[PDB]
């Protein structure tokens, strides 16, 4: 209501101007949606109309929240948060827990609803515009700023931290196991209880926030027997790297043999040091593809060091807080995507492999969209950072339907690529 | 009149100042013409008088035309509009016929003095100073600054449009029945009422409009349908493009061939049918405008065949959204697709192409799927939904090459049509080297500086092969060796490269090629019962690197 509180002055990063993206064509449901949220959000004086002298813009949709319920509006600040947040992550920036990572249990919980309370320096109001589109131009599209801390600008939280810091102390030292980090409009709670005792702390948690005044939407696997597993509960402990397998063979062909050369000469670029020597004079001759052609001892011995020299590291492991992460995703085979993430090519800090096959929802950009909001969860975890994804798709099909199966309340940069990838069945 | 509207705030950008550009005195012949214009503008509450304190000015002007019984003040204001703040773009989306609903009655309405009818903001005024320069040297200074919107200041289609929304409402509160769509100073006003009760509230709006101070001078709302707008030609119950006269030259300038091409893509969104592959391939030029690109044979038989569909004109329908969209696309030629969309059986709502240049290298297959995209894309913007596709793709061809494909794709609701020619899969490669099937190590080879090179290969049974190729790159010796061994080999062929680039054109399936190398030896895939393609590290001496990389120094060494 009418809760008065000194507003934290927030400036842009010296020499840029505020945003102006464009707003990409909705459809008639989403618009709906969106007019009907934007209602109620300015009677409750949330956001206010707007004039032409407000030259500024940042993309809106729409996505549909657990269960799909209800439909929720998701702001697309990248491009405001790159021109602030990035100097709001040196004066209220908020220090990531190196231990979260090792915790046996992490919880989600949504807390964004607490910032609509916060009210935002009217200065910067400004430079959060956005306008809810209009089917075939037939209108000019309604015009909205924003009058309190909005939910997916890097701001929010940084402005919101005292508060947050506050709130949790209590809790804090009732329990000071359980590590408890905040990006965006996530809490991130992690314990080594017992699957059992962790949803309890959980639910503990819960209730003190809501104790003094947050919310938090509820689970549906407790109660009303909900064919769901919403309330994501991540286990950074079965987090492996080992998908770079060699044919574990008896019956060699000179096929076999080429393509382990091949794989071998591309692995070859990651740890410096494994070589074909031998192998690469077994197949020296113009043989039949087909035939077999039993390794030679000294290429036994180099095979037996290469399926080694593998499963121990690279040095790689030099995490530049100073650079970015980029994160590849490739198509594999039926259902199952693998991905890298590195700051260098050649030196990944991480890889792994995401699958829950094409049957119920069969679909590709469904798939896709799972696999960059695992990855991004996962590093939001680990580095306290997101990445910028190469998504093997293209930009039209990816910028239509995305938001479609989208659930997360960030997103992530991302960009696309043409070229297939050579590094494809290398693992 | 000047309406009690509220005005917009407006700003200089940060850190600048008002223009003070310098005006040449005029012939005393248009000082006259000025004076008289100003002194009614003055009267009316448009204009006011002050230049002691103004230090700024912009340039003032005069033209008049026998096209007329009188003279024009213009103003040149693109020294203010420099510094004049940015506004919220006007409108960089105009509507699409073919997405207006099926109204029973339009009415446009003019609405002319638009600008000089609302206030500008106070503060700014003072940045709008004009001069009138005097007769000789008697000059006094007779200055002036506005209080309206300025003819062709930056901010006054924004400042107009946001202002005349606000007035409507009031208004379009009480008549909900009543839809209203602006542009420029022209309001088109649309509902379903009997032609009776319809012109009943042209009147009501018309008297609304006159109480804030705007002039709609239509009585009657006096315009006349068709409506021309953004070269379209709007009837009330259907819609087509505005005439298009393709001329008829002897000889074509890189810059007739353009406002040609220009033409033939307007006229696409409705005429079904226009091509454009030849008639755009000649603009392949460096430097030229003026340059008599000479009108090809292929380019020739293109301008005339779109000169026979033109013949006759064709008209698209307007939207009903209890119906379904549909839409249907057909392969066309090489690269080129075109597609309609509709709600029912033989009357399109629209038309249109999509022609591929990606390079040069794409699999038929990934065309449909990029057609099936931008339409899409398309009917979200028009109509606020996707529509369901008539495709002439059998689901076997497509479900085999999305789940091979590495990118990740989707297509909407789609249903099969069969009508040729019919989207398909030429050739497979074999997934597993072939038993029995005689092996070919292909190599080729090239010297850059040269340009001689050769292209051979070795079987496993000891056959041989090395033919001199002239004025060549190591990528058509690489496609030539390919192309080699397809043509010495039996039904089914093993063969091995070292060439990432020959293998991956070839993977991927292509199949009407701008390179009859390529399509030379597509022709041999397709006539071959089993190929398996190979490949392995190039210049790491393998069989195949150092027996069929050593017959390639009968020329060139090291
Ligand atoms: C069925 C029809 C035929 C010709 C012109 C029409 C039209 N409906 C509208 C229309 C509308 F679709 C929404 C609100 C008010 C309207 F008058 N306009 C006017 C019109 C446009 F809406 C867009 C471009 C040109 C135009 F004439």
């Amino acid at each position: 209501p009418i809760s008065p509180i000194e507003t934290v002055p927030v400036k842009l990063k010296p020499g840029m101007d505020g945003p102006k993206v464009k707003q990409w064509p909705l459809t008639e449901e989403k618009i709906k949606a969106l007019v009907e949220i934007c209602t109620e959000m300015e009677k409750e004086g949330k956001i206010s109309k707007i004039g032409p002298e407000n030259p500024y813009n940042t993309p809106v949709f729409a996505i549909k929240k657990k269960d799909s319920t209800k439909w929720r509006k998701l702001v697309d600040f990248r491009e405001l948060n790159k021109r602030t947040q990035d100097f709001w992550e040196v004066q209220l920036g908020i220090p990531h827990p190196a231990g979260l990572k090792k915790k046996k249990s992490v919880t989600v919980l949504d807390v964004g609803d607490a910032y609509f309370s916060v009210p935002l320096d009217e200065d910067f109001r400004k430079y959060t515009a956005f306008t809810i589109p209009s089917i075939n131009n037939e209108t000019p599209g309604i015009r909205y700023q924003y009058n309190v801390l909005p939910q997916g600008w890097k701001g929010s939280p940084a402005i919101f931290q005292s508060s947050m810091t506050k709130i949790l102390e209590p809790f804090k030292k009732q329990n000071p196991d359980i590590v408890i980090y905040q990006y965006m409009d996530d809490l991130y709670v992690g314990s080594d209880l017992e699957i059992g005792q962790h949803r309890t702390k959980i639910e503990e948690l819960r209730q003190h926030l809501l104790r003094w005044g947050l919310t938090t939407p509820d689970k549906k696997h407790q109660k009303e027997p909900p064919f769901l597993w919403m309330g994501y509960e991540l286990h950074p402990d079965k987090w492996t790297v080992q998908p770079i397998v060699l044919p574990e063979k008896d019956s060699w062909t000179v096929n076999d043999i080429q393509k382990l050369v091949g794989k071998l000469n591309w692995a070859s670029q990651i740890y410096p040091g494994i070589k074909v020597r031998q192998l690469s004079k077994l197949l020296r001759g113009t043989k039949a593809l087909t035939e077999v052609i039993p390794l030679t001892e000294e290429a036994e011995l180099e095979l037996a060091e290469n399926r080694e020299i593998l499963k121990e590291p690279v040095h790689g492991v030099y995490y530049d807080p100073s650079k970015d992460l980029i994160a590849e995703i490739q198509k594999q085979g039926q259902g199952q995507w693998t991905y890298q993430i590195y700051q260098e090519p050649f030196k990944n800090l991480k890889t792994g492999k995401y699958a829950r096959m094409r049957g119920a929802h069969t679909n590709d950009v469904k798939q896709l969209t799972e696999a960059v909001q695992k990855i991004t969860t996962e590093s939001i975890v680990i580095w306290g950072k997101t990445p910028k994804f190469k998504l093997p798709i293209q930009k039209e099909t990816w910028e239509t339907w995305w938001t479609e199966y989208w659930q997360a309340t960030w997103i992530p940069e991302w960009e696309f690529v043409n070229t297939p990838p050579l590094v494809k069945l290398w693992y | 009149p000047i309406s009690p509207i509220e005005t917009v705030p407006v700003k200089l950008k940060p850190g600048m100042d008002g223009p003070k550009v310098k005006q040449w005195p005029l012939t005393e012949e248009k000082i006259k013409a000025l004076v008289e214009i100003c002194t009614e503008m003055e009267k009316e509450g448009k204009i006011s008088k002050i230049g002691p304190e103004n230090p700024y000015n912009t340039p003032v002007f005069a033209i008049k035309k026998k096209d007329s019984t009188k003279w024009r003040k213009l103003v040149d204001f693109r020294e203010l509009n420099k510094r004049t703040q940015d506004f919220w773009e006007v409108q960089l989306g105009i509507p699409h016929p073919a997405g207006l609903k099926k109204k029973k009655s339009v009415t446009v309405l003019d609405v002319g003095d638009a600008y000089f009818s609302v206030p500008l903001d106070e503060d700014f005024r003072k940045y709008t100073a004009f001069t009138i320069p005097s007769i000789n040297n008697e000059t006094p200074g007779i200055r002036y600054q506005y209080n309206v919107l300025p003819q062709g200041w930056k901010g006054s289609p924004a400042i107009f449009q946001s202002s005349m929304t606000k007035i409507l409402e009031p208004f379009k509160k009480q008549n909900p029945d009543i839809v209203i769509y602006q542009y420029m100073d022209d309001l088109y006003v649309g509902s379903d009422l009997e032609i009776g009760q319809h012109r009943t509230k042209i009147e009501e709006l018309r008297q609304h409009l006159l109480r804030w101070g705007l002039t709609t001078p239509d009585k009657k709302h006096q315009k006349e349908p068709p409506f021309l707008w953004m070269g379209y030609e709007l009837h009330p119950d259907k819609w087509t493009v505005q005439p298009i006269v393709l001329p008829e030259k002897d000889s074509w300038t890189v810059n007739d061939i353009q406002k040609l091409v220009g033409k033939l893509n307007w006229a696409s969104q409705i005429y079904p049918g226009i091509k454009v592959r030849q008639l755009s391939k000649l603009l392949r030029g460096t430097k030229a405008l003026t340059e008599v690109i000479p009108l090809t044979e292929e380019a020739e038989l293109e301008l005339a065949e779109n000169r026979e569909i033109l013949k006759e004109p064709v008209h698209g329908v307007y939207y009903d959204p209890s119906k379904d969209l549909i839409a249907e696309i057909q392969k066309q030629g090489q690269g080129q697709w075109t597609y309609q969309i509709y709600q029912e059986p033989f009357k399109n709502l629209k038309t249109g192409k999509y022609a591929r240049m990606r390079g040069a290298h794409t699999n038929d297959v990934k065309q449909l799927t990029e057609a099936v995209q931008k339409i899409t894309t398309e009917s979200i913007v028009i109509w606020g939904k996707t529509p369901k596709f008539k495709l002439p793709i059998q689901k076997e061809t497509w479900e085999t090459w999305w789940t091979e494909y590495w990118q990740a794709t989707w297509i909407p609701e789609w249903e099969f049509v069969n009508t040729p020619p019919l989207v398909k899969l030429w050739y497979q490669l074999e997934k597993e080297p072939i038993v029995g099937a005689e092996t070919f190590y292909v190599d080729g080879a090239a010297n850059r500086e040269t340009k001689l090179g050769k292209a051979g290969y070795v079987t496993n049974k000891g056959r041989q092969k090395v033919v001199p190729l002239t004025n060549t790159t190591n990528q058509k010796t690489e496609l030539q060796a390919i192309y080699l061994a397809l043509q010495d080999s039996g039904l089914e062929v093993n063969i091995v490269t070292d060439s990432q680039y020959a293998l991956g054109i070839i993977q991927a399936q292509p199949d009407k090629s701008e390179s009859e190398l390529v399509n030379q030896i597509i022709e041999q895939l397709i006539k071959k019962e089993k190929v398996y393609l190979a490949w392995v590290p190039a210049h790491k001496g393998i069989g195949g690197n150092e027996q069929v990389d050593k017959l390639v120094s009968a020329g060139i060494r090291k």
